[PDB]
């Protein structure tokens, strides 16, 4: 009679690395390492992201006339642009601390656009209808951006602009501008008559009187002007004034907003789709129930370590000797 | 490997005990067949679930955005952006490796430990009354129904019941 | 007869956590996670820190009102600020790099206020009088910052100024100034006469000239004008020149100072004390030894590491088994 | 756990044996308690506390400010600022937290592998001498006094001199 | 007859660490640690650094007359600066992102000199010739930068100039140019006669309009005026215009270039030696070979992770016990 | 040492086995000397080799500059430069110094196992027809010839051909 002591083999053909031994068969192993993404560009903790089809941030901020506009949501985990999303500044010129405005929109969880300067009542001495450009076509027509609106002279007349908006909403007022700087003193002329002008705006926090640079650059759009645009975060009960003699483009739309903690944007071409996710790969969504991935460096979310490991296999069996 | 057991003095594993990672095999008058030890099987799944949960629980991370946008004018900080990416992406790489390599031999050889415990406490238990006959084998002095058999796996092996019929065996063996 | 072999069991009731089993009593253990702090900002280098109370670095730089400075150390290892600190530029504008001084400020191993600029002797051609505002009350009367003065017209006339420090120090002099932005022509009349006027600054590393920008901006503490704060090292032997057609606020106190290693800021309610620490926390000073600690993610000084552990124990004895 | 003697074949420590870590517990004719061995306590307790030194003295650092301050146009240098931070954070966290279980780990098992070592030389000095009863303890088959018993954790057991007085005690 | 199993002995010192027990003697033990250097500076990807001699990046890229110049095509893997090199702005003033243009320099795929506006042929209406300076001199004599012409006024006349060039190159062309600021409205009047001039440069990302500050800065390398300098980046199908009444320093030389993967610069007295490397430290260059090193904390290339230990070696063989 | 054998019951090493880490010391009527045990020995080299190299090769890391320059208006970024480097610095020198400290005892270890398992494997061959003296030795109770002995290394040891000849000489 015998009694032998013995362990346990298998159809097992899983490998793990030891520090002594390569290829190691054992009986039972995990996998570490989350190699999978599911192809996605998913709701961030129950948040959809804002995608931007072929608009950029500046292009659907300003309100470019190829960008919806009318169509947002009040809130997004993250901002999606697309590899190849051109629509932005139609108008040549420096969009200032752009970036940074990026930065402080990836996320949002308050967010609601309101006619600021109401386009029918706020300006009666000065030309509001006209200030459409070839820098911008939309569907045929000479068009510009729906957020702002670019004032020039009532027939001759580019009387002193004044007027101010508080801040009644109990939010931060994102509030963006123009300056526009034209290529002659004919185009000065044509668009405000006054040849020497200043444009001074003006908050609590915020103070920068601009002077026009008329000068031809090198044609951009049809451009040989210039645009550059404006941006400041009014507090819940701060004052931003507007004071010009010309080259002004007016803020129209602006945005009451509650910034969310810290997001990114995703430059991707990867579909969005109705599904939840912790981790947000440029790529594909990632499940979280693993220490790391290697997927994709930049990703947002509570989400594993990325490391450029391709297998990272930890043994719970034994070797696997079925001799 | 360290403690001589597994790929040591047992050769190699058994495809025929199907129902644990460690156990035995027996011979007798009724028959043959493996059986699995539910005590060291159950705490060594136990414990092995608990070093697995332990590497990947104490992540836990935050809510991070890893992306940041920088002008034409602002290499500098995007390369020290790309510095912290790069550094931490060669730290998380090259200790994630180690962890894996360095707990892949401490697993085989904790494997190796209760197969080799388990050799020994079943030799402490029958004593002189069987033979150590290498291959983490016992042959039995005396005659071991299942009963006795499941007393040894068990680890209610009566050593003085058995003792007569063995030191005869033996003795006429050792003749 | 018998001898038997066997090992140690006390009254310990000490755990710690193995990689294969949770709760471990142990005979004996030690802690390597520090979680005990004394609750006092204490001595970093042996020098005590730079408690600011009420004010904060800008109105303790500028002389503001209510931040009555120089008694407040030559030598200090770190800036304490509260989190209230309300007192800083009570005359509303922009402080330029305002957060690159506050890093240069932060610990100093020597630091002498000095008059570049006597109130008495420097300004024979311009009013150094008047110079006071209802923005910078001190004990309920028209004041200004102690470091500043504003110069204005002396009987309907403000002649070009033109004055310059050649330092003579054996460090580096922090000199301080300002540029005021009128809300009116009729304010910018009334102070400086000019109306067209300009402020210019050199030395060897530093040009600049500021050109004043006259407009209502919105009312902060009564002013619809704005003040512009501007700082400069100027290197031992390097002259430093100021011009001037009005707009001005001069340095009347600068400092000879001697920048240290590298400390910041701590912001914080908790007390300073006469306590000699190696390492400080917002929430209090850690006595070390150990390599990890869950006080604080920000610190100074030769620290342990911020690990979110709330427990970190190494086992030295055996597995506790009395019976 | 992993040389099978603590909690193993020797079942439970003794509360009995305050004198150190690992010891014996004699029962002869002149009075029967514990002693810890010294030459194994000592060297356990200098080599436990290296461990400890190494962990804890590894460390060092130099003299760092941490927090930085930002301006409200600075959203991407602090939010940089706070990777840097959060990424040390799960560095650190994860490398204590896992070094903690690691070397509890091994720490445990090197008291096990110790009394194994002290018993396997017991074992070794006896031979036929005395009898394994399990549990660590040998029952002498041959008289061995308070000075025998001494000789035995001494490292110093002379087989010959009581080797026909416990061989005629195999029956 | 005896049969005894054992281990080895030899003569071996080396003595590493454990956990457990310091300075242990092993049979054998490798070291993970790279302690030593070549003491040269090397090529890195086959590419050997642009050494400066006597200049900065400021005096190389503008024209100093102390400095070497690159006529032909060229590439470099890093730059090599000395801890002496003084040659820099020769006329003071300041280099306008200069850090930025540093690293944007310090490695490039190509790089090559061409006369984007010929001295010959581009000015028939302005002074090419004039335009030297004491605080730029070269062999005992006035001088200026070689890639620049400091343009100024033909016999009590200075017209409006007006030049643009387009990027017929396949890659980004960086310009460079100067603003001249005197220090007198006699140097206004002497150098461009024009008294209130303006500059403008502009391209399809670029604008800026430049007003001389016209005022005596304190006298650095006999100057009382001073001279900012201004670059950028033409793309392609780009092109750059320059529009002046006068202080205009403009290009004579410019630069066609392929940014690298970005890289840096060493400031070391270390020579340059026809030596390949992996990994470049200032103190000269490392092997890769080893995991880690405590040569430099700052290094190029694929480098090991720098270390504060003096010792990192790893035991390998046994014990050493000779008995 | 863990396993006992390294400075435990084998007190010492040889320097006279030049040819392998783990051996034997033959001693019998036809001559004397040292030999390594070359399945032991060669193993122990190729999974150390591997230790090595797993250590130094996983490191790998892709280019960078690390050096950063800054001006005098930038000094909060100057700072989370240095806050990055000394992060990193304070990190790889505690981890680089815990792992050759906690490596260097597991692979002492490692050799100690390698020496006991061998001692053990030895003894299981002989049983009873040799006789344990201490110092990892084997006192043969027959005449173990050259060709016996380069059976009891190889591991194709005879008990039977021995077994009645070593019973007659233990009495
Ligand atoms: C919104 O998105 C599209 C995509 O970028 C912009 O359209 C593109 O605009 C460029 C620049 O004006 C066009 O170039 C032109 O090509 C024509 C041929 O029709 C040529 O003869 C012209 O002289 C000129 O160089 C390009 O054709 C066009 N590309 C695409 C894909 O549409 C569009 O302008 C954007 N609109 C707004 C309002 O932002
Ligand atoms: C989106 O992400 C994950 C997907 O599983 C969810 O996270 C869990 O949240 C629940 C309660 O909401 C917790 O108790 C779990 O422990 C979480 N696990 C992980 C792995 O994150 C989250 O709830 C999801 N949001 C929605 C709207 O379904
Ligand atoms: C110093 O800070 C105090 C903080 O409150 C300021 O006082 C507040 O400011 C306005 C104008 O004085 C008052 O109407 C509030 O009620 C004030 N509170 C108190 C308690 O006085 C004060 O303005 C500051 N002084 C300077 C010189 O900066
Ligand atoms: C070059 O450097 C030396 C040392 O500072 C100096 O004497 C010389 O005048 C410099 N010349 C130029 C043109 O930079």
């Amino acid at each position: 009679d015998t009694l032998c002591i013995g362990y346990h083999a298998n159809n097992s053909t899983d490998t793990v690395d030891t520090v002594l031994e390569k290829n190691v068969t054992v009986t039972h192993s995990v996998n570490l390492l989350e190699d999978k993404h599911n192809g996605k560009l998913c709701k961030l903790r129950g948040v959809a992201p804002l995608h931007l089809g072929k608009c950029n941030i500046a292009g659907w901020i300003l309100g470019n006339p190829e960008c919806e506009s009318l169509s947002t949501a009040s809130s997004w985990s993250y901002i999606v642009e697309t590899p190849s999303s051109d629509n932005g500044t139609c108008y040549p010129g420096d969009f200032i601390d752009y970036e940074e405005l990026r930065e402080q929109l990836s996320s949002v969880s308050s967010f609601e656009r309101f006619e600021i300067f109401p386009k029918t009542s706020s300006w009666p001495n000065h030309d509001s209808n006209k200030g459409v450009t070839a820098a911008c076509p939309h569907a045929g027509a000479k068009s510009f951006y729906k957020n702002l609106i670019w004032l020039v002279k009532k027939g001759n007349s580019y009387p002193k602009l004044s007027k101010s908006y508080i801040n009644d909403k109990g939010k931060e007022v994102l509030v963006l501008w123009g300056i526009h700087h034209p290529s002659t003193s004919a185009d000065q002329q044509s668009l405000y008559q006054n040849a020497d002008t200043y444009v001074f705006v003006g908050s609590s926090r915020y103070s920068k009187k601009f002077k026009p640079e008329i000068a031809i650059r090198p044609k951009v759009r049809d451009q040989e002007g210039r645009m550059n645009y404006y941006w400041t975060l009014v507090e819940p009960g701060d004052k931003i004034t507007f004071e010009a003699t010309g080259n002004l483009v007016v803020p129209r739309y602006a945005f009451a907003m509650e910034r969310n903690a810290g997001s990114g944007i995703i430059i991707s071409d990867t579909p969005v789709h109705d599904c939840n996710t912790t981790c947000q790969t440029p790529k594909g969504a990632i499940n979280t129930s693993l220490p790391f991935q290697n997927i994709h460096p930049i990703t947002i979310g509570k989400c594993p370590k990325y490391v450029k490991s391709t297998k990272l296999r930890l043994a719970t069996g034994l070797r696997n000797i079925p001799s | 490997g360290l403690f001589g057991a597994i790929a040591g003095f047992i050769e190699g594993g058994w495809t025929g005990m199907v129902d644990g990672w460690y156990g035995y095999h027996h011979q007798n008058e009724q028959g043959s067949g493996y059986a699995a030890d539910l005590k060291s099987t159950q705490n060594a799944i136990d414990e092995i679930t608990n070093k697995v949960n332990s590497v990947i629980e104490k992540m836990n991370t935050q809510f991070t955005a890893v992306g940041k946008e920088f002008n034409h004018l602002e290499k500098r900080i995007e390369n020290l952006n790309k510095k912290v990416d790069d550094g931490f992406l060669d730290i998380w790489t090259y200790n994630a490796e180690l962890l894996v390599l360095l707990e892949n031999e401490r697993t085989l050889d904790y494997h190796d430990s209760n197969v080799k415990n388990l050799y020994e406490k079943v030799r402490s238990q029958l004593k002189n009354n069987a033979k150590e006959i290498g291959n983490g084998c016992f042959e039995f002095y005396h005659k071991c129904d299942n009963t006795c058999m499941e007393s040894v796996k068990n680890g209610t092996y009566d050593y003085p019941k058995y003792s007569e019929e063995a030191k005869l065996n033996r003795e006429e063996i050792d003749s």
